[PDB]
């Protein structure tokens, strides 16, 4: 459902809200949601 | 953090001389004669690539997170 | 026990006024998004005690501060509930 | 009137209310089936 990466191995894998928190291939505790792929703009200022 | 594009009083663009500076530096040339063969004169560019820490070398030391 | 979810219009009742669409299904904002003042980051809602019976206690940004999403952690505490972390990044 | 008690609305319209409005309702309540117990035999021990 929603991308999220490990914060050890760095494995990009995805959530649907009834897996348990946890990498799915290092079994980590402990995971960050991936970055947004909208266009973010800056005035260079 | 990481060398900065321009001098913050005058304005001369200075980003480009700090691998010079640093290979200049290689060869035991000291700091003031480094920084008279890259042309800067007025001393706000002196203390502007002098006193410059590099800390984008620590920041490249941890594992990305991706 | 609550949950980290999207409230709804109509299932979910005590809303704040602040904007809810920047909110993914889980209830957490992504990364790398411009929030203002009192927008929601993080929602949680929370059954009522014995539809329309869920209080929200959502996290609302600073009214006063600005940014942009600079982190999201989700993680687990030592008894096993769920845990979240937002760090947001502003230039002054 | 309910003014003088808050009733926090915590949330929207789905709300309970406070321990006056619930201990009223029982006072309520007893005074209806005090009344109720007057016309029809029942022991005056009980009614008391
Ligand atoms: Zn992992
Ligand atoms: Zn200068």
């Amino acid at each position: 459902g929603v991308k999220y990466t490990c914060g050890a191995c760095a494995h990009n894998f995805s959530l649907n809200k009834s897996d348990p928190v946890r990498c799915k291939e290092c079994g980590h505790r402990v995971i960050y949601k991936a970055r947004t792929k909208r266009m973010i703009q800056f005035d260079a200022r | 953090m990481i060398i900065p594009v321009r001098c913050f009083s005058c304005g001369k663009v200075v980003g480009d001389k700090w691998d010079a500076y640093l290979r200049l530096l290689e060869e035991g040339k000291q700091e003031g004669d480094a920084l008279d063969e890259l042309k800067l004169k007025r001393y706000c560019c002196r203390r502007m690539v002098l006193t410059h820490v590099d800390l984008i070398e620590k920041f490249l030391r941890y594992n990305p997170l991706e | 026990v609550e949950e980290f979810e999207k409230p709804t219009r109509a299932t979910t009742l005590r809303l704040k006024h602040g904007t809810y669409e920047k909110l993914d299904e889980d209830g957490l904002i992504a990364p790398g998004v411009r929030v203002s003042g009192d927008d929601i980051i993080i929602g949680k809602t929370t059954p009522i005690p014995p539809y329309h019976t869920k209080r929200d206690a959502s996290t609302p940004l600073r009214s006063t501060e600005n940014g942009i999403v600079d982190q999201v952690l989700l993680t687990t505490n030592q008894e096993g509930l769920k845990f979240v972390k937002v760090r947001m990044r502003t230039t002054k | 009137p309910p003014q003088v008690r808050p009733s926090i609305a915590m949330d929207e319209t789905t709300q309970g209310q406070d321990d006056l409005t619930h201990k009223l309702s029982d006072i309520l309540k007893a005074n209806i089936n005090v009344q109720k117990l007057e016309m029809d035999g029942s022991p005056q021990h009980i009614i008391n």
